[PDB]
């Protein structure tokens, strides 16, 4: 029976606990003897789990914590939209948005910074962002500078409501442990309520705002004409030259709703299916069916699980009815038990939500990112290719460091959470009762991926090294077709079943060429012996990020080695020099070296994506038809060697941050080397370890002590796993920012 | 066959006996401590290497040493 | 040239003894080796 | 001009010296 | 020797290897009062017995590790013998009945070294001769 | 009830009795490979295993080696694959049983160690054995090369064009 | 209460950021004396 | 050195004037520029002749030294503020401002503080007073 209660006034709103800080341990609240206990103060501050103990104190701390989070990202919510407001050229992009470079963020005469006020087109100088804000604002209606200030004033005061949300949740009425674990009603009022009110909010949005303000501003009225969005509402007769076939009228406009005469929505609700092509986007118009078709499929969603009104689902038993008296034979495998004792898994511990909903929110942040390159939902997207690059290479970053912290929790459930009792022979305790087998074929196959797409790859770099290029793996040589994958481009452009879609979803599957501005905003992607090669590059990499990652989860209660290795915690160096020595064996190990396969692996993905769109994509249309790619084909050649990716794509192409000095690209020119920096002083971390450095702080400290000036806050070299971590955020900062200044030089270089 | 050497330095608090997981140390009776106790390793081809009883001697520069040596098959911890 | 030849004397030299210590005498280099580091000291 | 034919058999020949002097000194330094 | 009846286990991948029948294996011989679950040592959960349980464990350190967790559940009734192949059973943990934590009378110190580990001397001490530092029989 | 037990129902065993290594159609299969195959002396264990081996291992070699281009040369290449990967693989197997059985082997082969995946235990069952890959894999390495230098001939006795 | 803030605010890390945001003169100090400012140069 | 001379007589940094927006930053530093050593590519150099350049080679190193210390006095002088009143422990992570910057005004005359602590025997500590490792 669902139900709101709460506690009254549980936490005093005092300053005491800020002049005391590591109060939330009793071990950091006792002292600073060393500057190990400055570094625990912080790796420390949010493990609520281990504060305290009663599961309803550390879900009220979640809950607390979440509100402040949303204050943070309203405050830099705020300051997108206020950017765009005030120190924008988005007034001048609004009415030419192919020769004017959209561009925020102004910088101050001081220091000769001045000279990365580049040129925008229009008369502004600042920098060229690359965020697709300024595709975003038109596609939601924007038009003059002063919504764009109100909507940066509505989130300020909104960031203000979540401050309040989370002191009053946490200082005057926190709910208790019942209102939190009723998980089956949070998601009824997520499904509808939040993602189907949302969408059908949204598509209320587009078909008032949106799709009126981009239908007059595709036929060129230049910022006068555009009636403001309520001038839409207030003045319904203005949206009949528009979309003719409704009514649009505060009663008489809506009823073909109820009535079911759907057959008058068809203007502005469109199937259309492809890119509007004056823009280069979706048709509004099918971005506007989309979300209606969401909202509906989502509210409808939401009435899935029983609350109390006693009809609806209950997951509680339907995962304990998923025994095996009752499955499929062929995977009938899994237990009597089955599922049991999975709901109270999921119930009772944040760290089983936050490694599921870690790993799913990273997995949707790279699909998102494969989804609004192949089909940009934006006007005028496509053709700002340092945006298109941007925005993938952005997201699918977001999305790997996400999907390695859903590992890095499935595993602090391990050696914290993992109860055997309410786990016996259920689907969980199965897994780690064969966790040899599965890591066996799971180092098996990313070994047989090794050689066959790495090794494959010092095949051609030493037949076209020795001159024969008709023995090496190119579409010229031996050809490896992706036979399964120009398939589905071909049944993805034939079924144009799904007959109602005329226009091609999607032209990267194929047909036709759309150019916006003269610039190419999306072709078909050709798939040969290079594209076969990289995806099983791609297969590899993704293989030994997962073989690093579930080998911290499976093997972190224990392994032959340790036995009790959750005992010694999530987070230890080591168990000694034993057993020919046991350096690495934490769970938290495991997280630190799947980083690396995460860098490798999607700076493999971006590189993928980066070249194949300056080859076989991007570029510019002449007065014929004929494309002339940013670098010609290159991709389907030398892409296949890797002295190729060395020299047509990461010396090639480098040309433009190499050369930056002068110019106004001269901040991604010291970013770059700025990376290269960090990735290098990273190394000291990685390969050093710290009887090193604590031995040489003797002999500093003693120059102190010499002198009368030494600190009783005694200083310590960094802890092993510290020394780790520190390693691998400078080794991911740098060669992230390197790629980063990389990217958007030779990008904001072109267009 | 590690080599485990314990010192006149304990104090007889016990801890390195607990931290093992081998079971390569135990107590002896002596004089030397107001306890009265002394750590003993009768059981070194057992020890692991893991000096998880030097983590725990709490006597500055502590009493007890892993002394890391001829490393079998017991003293790596195989179970194949 | 489409060959590997040799202007130097004795060029049948190379023929032969490129296969042999590289790729045909190594592997019983490599098991003669094999024998020595795992024998029984009975 | 280059070596003779066969100067560099007699190479062949004499470098099976040290060849067999190595024998003896490897062997005696107790392999 | 010993006995006892097995656990309710499913049976699981990181026990006994081909080392157990041919180097040696261990056992741990426990007594539980009560019908409940414990963590395996080499991953899983295992229904211990109401009478004489017996487990049989890869090496010594599974065992403690075991061990344990035994005396998590109240039971300190233990006993890790160790199986050599050609069969014989010996009795190693507690090797004389009590735990080791607890002192006896009778036991010896053996490798005590009297003196403080400060003066142990230097390495061209016992240059080229069979003994290391630390054993050094002066003082 | 569930169809994965333990290991023959030892539950301390460090396998499972699963539908892939204890199903009466894999142990069938498995236990009849010449390997395991009950009743056959080591030579006529290798012989099968060799055989089976070398005539596909010139496969490889034959269409996508670098004498593929020609016809006569290419089924050269093919075949010496197969002769040197058999040859230094039968060389692997005479240093395996020299280094493995000198008194008391040092795991599975122990005269103790009761071990079904690897019946060969003795050293005189390795040397037969050693005989058998031998001899096998060179038979099918040029049985391979003889259907396949002749492939034009037989491609006209299989479509009937020698009437 | 205003006794445990004045203390939090000069504590460790808000003294030191402070420091920091104080140590702006290289801001102010190189904005109206001609910013380029080499050794030769200034007296 | 004799292959320096002043940017006033420099045919590569008159081109450097030539060719030189202004903004706020390429006239009023760039004339100031005149006065320095400048090479064979019209670059300003620090270049040590004699007491030509006696007094510029001391003005930097004056201002850096004395400032330099300053920070290491005021930081030094807090240090034993501290460690005498026996609550160096919290009294470093939680910095008592008005006793350091009391610290600090005694640190503007710190290279007469430094002599008298030098003088006086106090500045550094004695050998046998300092934890070492075995030597
Ligand atoms: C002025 C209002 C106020 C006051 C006096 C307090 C006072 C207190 N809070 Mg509370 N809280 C507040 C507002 C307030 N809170 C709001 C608005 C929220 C919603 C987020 C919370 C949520 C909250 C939780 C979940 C908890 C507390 C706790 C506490 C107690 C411990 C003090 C402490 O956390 O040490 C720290 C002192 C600080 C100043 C921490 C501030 C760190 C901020 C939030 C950093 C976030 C922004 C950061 C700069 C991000 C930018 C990074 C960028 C540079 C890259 C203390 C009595 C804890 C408790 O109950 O103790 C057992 C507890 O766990 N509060
Ligand atoms: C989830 C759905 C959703 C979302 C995210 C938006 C978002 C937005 N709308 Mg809106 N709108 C919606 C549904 C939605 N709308 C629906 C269902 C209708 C009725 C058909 C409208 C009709 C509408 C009009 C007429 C206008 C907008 C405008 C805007 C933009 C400015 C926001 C602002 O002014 O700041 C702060 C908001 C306020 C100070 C007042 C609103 C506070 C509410 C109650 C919360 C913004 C991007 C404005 C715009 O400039 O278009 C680009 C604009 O003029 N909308
Ligand atoms: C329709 C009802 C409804 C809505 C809209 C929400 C919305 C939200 N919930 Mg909530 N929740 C609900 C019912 C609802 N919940 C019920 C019935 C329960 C009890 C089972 C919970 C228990 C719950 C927990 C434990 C948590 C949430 C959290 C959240 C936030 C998720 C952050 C996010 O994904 O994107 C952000 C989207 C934002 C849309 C806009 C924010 C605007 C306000 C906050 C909501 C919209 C107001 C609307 C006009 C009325 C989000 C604002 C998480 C959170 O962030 O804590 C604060 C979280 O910790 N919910
Ligand atoms: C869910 C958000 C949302 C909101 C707040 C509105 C709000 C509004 N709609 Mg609307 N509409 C929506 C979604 C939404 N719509 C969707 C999803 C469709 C497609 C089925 C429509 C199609 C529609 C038509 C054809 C008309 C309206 C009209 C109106 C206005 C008056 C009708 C009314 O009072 O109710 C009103 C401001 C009427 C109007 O005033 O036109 C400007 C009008 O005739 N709507
Ligand atoms: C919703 C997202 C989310 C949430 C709530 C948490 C929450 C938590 N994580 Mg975590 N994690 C996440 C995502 C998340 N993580 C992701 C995406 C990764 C992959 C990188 C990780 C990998 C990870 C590891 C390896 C560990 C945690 C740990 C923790 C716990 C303590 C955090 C802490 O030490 O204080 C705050 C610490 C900081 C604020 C350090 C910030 C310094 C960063 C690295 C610099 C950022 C660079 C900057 C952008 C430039 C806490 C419960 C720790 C733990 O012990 O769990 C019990 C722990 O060991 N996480
Ligand atoms: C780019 C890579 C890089 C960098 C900058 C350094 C830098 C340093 N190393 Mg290191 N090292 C590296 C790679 C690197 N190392 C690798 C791969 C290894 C093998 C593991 C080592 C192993 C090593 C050892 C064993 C030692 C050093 C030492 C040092 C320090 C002495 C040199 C010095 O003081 O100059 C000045 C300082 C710098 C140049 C750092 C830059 C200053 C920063 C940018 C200040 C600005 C910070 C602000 C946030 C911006 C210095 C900080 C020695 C030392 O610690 O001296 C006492 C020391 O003993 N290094
Ligand atoms: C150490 C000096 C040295 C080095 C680095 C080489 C290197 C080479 N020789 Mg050789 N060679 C040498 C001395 C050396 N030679 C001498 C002194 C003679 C006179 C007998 C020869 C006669 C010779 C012939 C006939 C041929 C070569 C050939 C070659 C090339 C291919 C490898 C090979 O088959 O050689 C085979 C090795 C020998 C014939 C015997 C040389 C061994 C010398 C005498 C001692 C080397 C052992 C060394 C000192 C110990 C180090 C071992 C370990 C610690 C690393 C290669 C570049 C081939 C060629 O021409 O390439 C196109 C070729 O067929 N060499
Ligand atoms: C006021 C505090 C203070 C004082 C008087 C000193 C003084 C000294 N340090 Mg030291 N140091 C300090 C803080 C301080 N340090 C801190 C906080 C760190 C951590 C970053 C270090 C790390 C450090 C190292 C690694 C070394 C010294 C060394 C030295 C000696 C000569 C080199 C030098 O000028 O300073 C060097 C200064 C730094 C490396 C940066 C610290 C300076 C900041 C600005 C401190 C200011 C704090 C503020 C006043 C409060 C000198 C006696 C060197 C030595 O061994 O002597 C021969 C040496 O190798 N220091
Ligand atoms: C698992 C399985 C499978 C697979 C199989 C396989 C893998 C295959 C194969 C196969 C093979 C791989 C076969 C083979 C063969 C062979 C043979 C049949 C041989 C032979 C030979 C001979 C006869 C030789 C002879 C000789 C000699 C000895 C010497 C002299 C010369 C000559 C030539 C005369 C499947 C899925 C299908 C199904 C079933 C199960
Ligand atoms: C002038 C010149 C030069 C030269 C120089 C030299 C050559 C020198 C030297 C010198 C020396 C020979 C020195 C020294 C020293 C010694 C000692 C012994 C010291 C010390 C110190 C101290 C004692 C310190 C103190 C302090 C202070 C002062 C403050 C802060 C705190 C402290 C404590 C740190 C050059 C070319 C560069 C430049 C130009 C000219
Ligand atoms: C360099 C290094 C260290 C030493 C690292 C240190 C000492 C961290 C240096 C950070 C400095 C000390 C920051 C201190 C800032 C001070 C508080 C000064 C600020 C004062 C002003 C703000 C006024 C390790 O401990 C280590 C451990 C394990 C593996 C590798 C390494 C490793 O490479
Ligand atoms: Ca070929």
């Amino acid at each position: 029976e669902v139900r709101v209660v709460v506690d009254n006034d549980p936490v005093p709103t005092s300053f005491q606990k800020w002049s005391q800080p590591g109060h939330f341990d009793r071990t950091l609240a006792k002292g600073a003897k060393t500057t190990t206990w400055i570094w625990n103060l912080h790796a420390n501050a949010h493990d609520f789990d281990t504060h305290t103990s009663d599961l309803e104190d550390i879900s009220r701390k979640i809950f607390a914590a979440h509100f402040g989070h949303l204050a943070v990202v309203f405050i830099w919510l705020s300051g997108m939209y206020f950017h765009g407001a005030r120190f924008s050229n988005f007034e001048a992009w609004m009415a030419n948005p192919t020769g004017i470079k959209p561009s925020a963020q102004v910088v101050w005469p001081i220091f000769g910074q001045e000279i990365l006020n580049g040129d925008m087109g229009g008369g502004f100088h600042g920098i060229q962002i690359t965020s697709g804000l300024f595709q975003m604002w038109r596609a939601a209606g924007f038009t003059n500078t002063f919504q764009l200030y109100c909507t940066a004033i509505g989130g300020l005061v909104m960031a203000a409501l979540m401050l309040f949300a989370g002191w009053f949740h946490y200082h005057k009425r926190a709910p208790k442990l019942e209102w939190f674990q009723n998980t089956q009603s949070m998601l009824n009022h997520h499904l509808a309520g939040l993602l189907g009110l949302g969408s059908l909010g949204w598509t209320g949005h587009l078909i008032h705002v949106s799709l009126p303000t981009n239908k007059l501003l595709d036929t060129g009225v230049a910022l006068k004409d555009i009636p403001l969005p309520h001038e839409f509402i207030l003045n319904p007769s203005l949206m009949n030259k528009l979309y003719p076939h409704a009514d649009w009228g505060f009663v008489k406009g809506v009823v073909p709703f109820f009535t079911l005469q759907w057959g008058h929505f068809t203007d502005f609700l469109t199937f259309k299916g492809g890119l509007n092509p004056v823009t280069g986007g979706l048709w509004l118009t099918d971005v506007a069916h989309h979300h209606l078709a969401i909202a509906v499929m989502f509210i409808i969603a939401g009435h899935m699980y029983r609350t109390n009104w006693g009809i609806g689902h209950s997951i509680k038993e339907m995962l304990d009815d998923a025994r095996t008296p009752n499955m499929l034979p062929f995977l009938s495998f899994i237990g009597p038990v089955g599922h049991k004792g999975l709901f109270e898994v999921l119930t009772t511990s944040w760290h089983a939500q936050l490694s599921i909903n870690l790993a799913m929110l990273g997995s949707l942040s790279i699909i998102i990112a494969h989804h609004m390159y192949a089909m940009p939902p934006y006007p005028y997207l496509a053709t700002d290719y340092g945006t298109v690059v941007s925005l993938f290479t952005h997201h699918v970053w977001i999305g790997g460091f996400l999907i390695v912290g859903g590992a890095a929790h499935a595993a602090i459930y391990m050696v914290r959470d993992y109860d055997p009792e309410q786990n016996f022979n259920n689907v969980l305790d199965r897994v780690l009762r064969h966790r040899d087998a599965i890591i066996s074929h799971l180092a098996w196959v990313c070994q047989f991926l090794g050689f066959h797409s790495f090794a494959m790859y010092c095949h051609n770099d030493t037949m076209r090294a020795f001159g024969r290029p008709q023995d090496m793996f190119s579409d010229t040589g031996i050809q490896l077709q992706p036979v399964f994958a120009q398939w589905l481009q071909h049944i993805h452009t034939m079924t144009i079943a799904a007959p109602n879609l005329h226009d091609p979803v999607s032209y990267a599957f194929g047909g036709g060429v759309v150019a916006v501005g003269g610039k190419v905003a999306m072709m078909p992607i050709t798939l040969g012996t290079a594209d076969f090669l990289i995806h099983h590059i791609h297969a590899f990499t993704i293989h030994v990020t997962v073989l690093v990652l579930l080998k911290g989860v499976l093997f972190a209660r224990s392994s032959r080695l340790i036995p009790d290795k959750a005992n010694l915690g999530f987070r230890f160096p080591c168990d000694g020099p034993g057993r020919g020595g046991t350096c690495q064996v934490s769970a938290w190990d495991h997280v630190f070296l799947g980083l690396f396969w995460m860098y490798n692996s999607l700076s493999m993905v971006i590189f993928h994506f980066f070249w194949k769109m300056q080859s076989d994509v991007w570029g510019t249309v002449g007065a014929d038809g004929v494309v002339t790619h940013i670098t010609g084909g290159n991709f389907a050649t030398s892409s296949i060697t890797n002295n190729g990716w060395l020299r047509d794509f990461l010396w090639a192409q480098s040309t433009q941050v190499i050369t930056s000095y002068n110019t106004s690209l001269s901040a991604y020119g010291l970013m770059f080397l700025g990376g290269h920096f960090i990735f290098g002083f990273s190394l000291m971390f990685l390969f050093s370890g710290r009887g090193y450095w604590q031995e040489l702080i003797e002999s500093i400290v003693w120059a102190h002590n010499k002198l009368k000036v030494a600190p009783a806050i005694q200083p310590r070299a960094l802890s092993i796993i510290h020394g780790r971590a520190v390693g691998v955020a400078h080794y991911l900062l740098g060669g992230i920012v390197t790629t980063w200044a990389f990217f958007l030089a030779r990008m904001t270089a072109f267009g | 066959s590690h080599t485990v050497k314990i010192y006149d330095t304990c104090i007889g608090c016990t801890q390195c006996v607990r931290a093992c997981p081998t079971d390569v140390l135990e107590m002896v009776p002596w004089d030397g401590c107001r306890a009265g106790q002394i750590a003993s390793s009768p059981r070194t081809e057992d020890c692991v290497g893991c000096k998880r009883c030097e983590t725990a001697c709490p006597t500055d520069f502590l009493s007890i040493r892993v002394y890391l040596g001829a490393e079998t098959t017991r003293s790596m911890g195989l179970a194949y | 040239m489409t060959q590997l030849t040799g202007d130097y004397a004795a060029s049948w030299l190379p023929w032969i003894m490129i296969p042999l210590v590289f790729y045909i005498l190594p592997f019983p280099v490599f098991a003669i080796l094999f024998l020595w580091i795992q024998k029984e000291a009975s | 001009m280059s070596i003779s034919d066969t100067q560099v058999y007699i190479a062949l020949v004499v470098a099976l010296v040290p060849g067999f002097l190595a024998w003896r000194l490897a062997t005696e330094l107790y392999k | 020797t010993l006995s006892g009846q097995t656990p309710i286990f499913g049976g699981s991948t990181g026990g006994l290897l081909k080392k157990a029948e041919v180097e040696e294996k261990y056992a741990i011989t426990w007594t539980s009062p009560k019908e409940q679950v414990f963590e395996m040592p080499t991953g899983g959960a295992a229904i211990m017995r109401q009478g004489q349980n017996l487990l049989y464990l890869a090496r010594k350190e599974q065992c403690i590790a075991l061990g344990g967790q035994l005396r998590k559940f109240k039971i300190t009734d233990y006993k890790i013998y160790r199986i050599y192949p050609n069969g014989e059973t010996v009795y190693i943990h507690p090797a004389d009945g009590v735990f080791p934590e607890k002192v006896n009378q009778g036991r010896e110190k053996v490798r005590y070294n009297d003196r403080r580990i400060g003066q142990n001397p230097s390495p061209s001490k016992v240059k080229f001769s069979g003994i290391a530092t630390y054993d050094a029989p002066n003082s | 009830n569930d169809i994965i037990k333990p290991f023959k129902g030892d539950p301390c065993l460090g396998n499972l009795s699963t539908p892939i290594n204890d199903s009466p159609l894999a142990k069938a299969f498995i236990n009849n490979l010449p390997a395991y195959r009950k009743g056959l002396t080591p030579f006529m264990r290798g012989l099968e295993i060799g055989m089976a081996h070398g005539y596909f291992l010139v496969g490889p070699e034959v269409v996508i080696g670098p004498l593929r281009e020609s016809a006569h040369g290419a089924n050269l290449s093919g075949l010496i694959t197969a002769i040197y990967i058999a040859v230094s693989a039968c060389l692997g197997i005479s240093i395996f049983a020299i280094t493995t059985f000198q008194g008391n082997p040092k795991g599975s082969y122990s005269s103790y160690s009761k071990d079904s995946l690897r019946p060969l235990r003795t050293r005189e069952e390795w040397s037969q054995l050693n005989g058998g890959i031998f001899l096998g894999a060179m038979g099918g390495a040029i049985f391979a090369y003889l259907l396949l230098e002749n492939f034009d001939a037989l491609d006209a006795i299989l479509r009937g064009a020698v009437n | 209460e205003a006794r445990y803030l004045f203390r939090y605010l000069s504590s460790a890390p808000v003294v030191a950021t402070l420091a920091l945001i104080i140590i702006s003169v290289i801001l102010i100090v190189l904005n109206y004396l001609f910013p380029g400012l080499q050794y030769g140069t200034f007296f | 050195n004799t292959t320096l001379v002043p940017c006033y007589k420099s045919p590569a940094f008159v081109e450097r004037m030539k060719n030189a927006p202004d903004s706020y930053y390429t006239t009023k530093p760039l004339k100031a520029y005149s006065q320095l050593l400048c090479g064979e590519d019209g670059l300003p150099r620090i270049a040590l002749d004699r007491l030509s350049l006696a007094v510029d080679v001391a003005i930097p190193i004056a201002i850096f030294l004395y400032t330099a210390g300053f920070i290491g006095w005021s930081g030094r002088s807090y240090l034993q503020a501290i460690k005498k009143q026996d609550k160096a422990e919290e009294k470093e992570v939680f910095i008592d401002v008005p006793l350091f910057i009391s610290c600090m005004v005694m640190a503007l005359f710190w290279p007469m503080a430094v002599i008298k602590e030098l003088l006086a025997g106090e500045l550094v500590a004695k050998d046998e007073e300092i934890p070492i490792s075995v030597r």
